[PDB]
């Protein structure tokens, strides 16, 4: 049982990693679908500089590939 | 395979970073540029996001990196059996699906939560279909473009 209880807790501990990768994932992918983006502010804003979304996209695979790596060292 | 229009917008970003124009995004270029969008990271999480691409290792991203990292985005092998990895942590079935339920509860309450809207837009996006089970094989497809 002891055998069985702490396979759990290590279990336990990639929960969170796991999430974290979902989630940096999610909003790496939202990027270019979210409603966030779909506004006439930021389709003028794409227009006079294309450079910020691309920028903040260039932040969330950063975080992306930050996520995975964490949860890849729980293994 | 990539045009050379789409790396002059590449370039466009990398020099928003690279703000001295040395061909080189430090920490103090990364994080300046990220605080002004109203971003807060910590000078160990700028460490962390440099380091997974500088190939080099002297603690800096040049442009051939940024041009790969920026290209590759989530579309590799790694990424899709990483992230399918993850989704299975929260399968006890074992069967390659997960209740809507569950994940709203897992993205909502674990690592950086997301807010109701986030999660909102995520459940929209992947049909459930019967018993509101969603097929995340399907969705890590969808997010791996
Ligand atoms: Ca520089």
């Amino acid at each position: 049982k002891v055998q069985e209880q702490h396979r759990q807790k290590h279990f336990e501990k990639r929960r969170m990693p796991a999430a974290n990768l979902i989630q940096a994932a999610w909003r790496l992918y939202s990027t270019d679908m979210s409603r966030a983006y779909l506004t006439a502010t930021w389709y003028k804003l794409d227009d006079i500089m294309p450079a910020v979304k691309t920028v903040i996209r260039s932040i969330r695979i950063l975080k992306f590939l930050v996520a995975k790596r964490k949860f890849k060292e729980t293994l | 395979q990539l045009t050379e229009e789409q790396i002059a917008e590449f370039k466009e970003a990398f020099s928003l970073f690279d703000k001295d124009g040395d061909g080189t995004i430090t920490t103090k270029e990364l994080g300046t540029v990220m605080r002004s969008l109203g971003q807060n990271p910590t000078e160990a999480e700028l460490q962390d996001m440099i380091n997974e691409v500088d190939a080099d290792g002297n603690g800096t991203i040049d442009f051939p990196e940024f041009l790969t990292m920026m290209a590759r985005k989530m579309k590799d092998t790694d990424s899709e059996e990483e992230i399918r990895e993850a989704f299975r942590v929260f399968d006890k079935d074992g069967n390659g699906y997960i209740s809507a339920a569950e994940l709203r509860h897992v993205m909502t309450n674990l690592g950086e939560k997301l807010t109701d809207e986030e999660v909102d837009e995520m459940i929209r996006e992947a049909d459930i279909d019967g018993d509101g089970q969603v097929n995340y094989e399907e969705f890590v497809q969808m997010m791996t473009a």
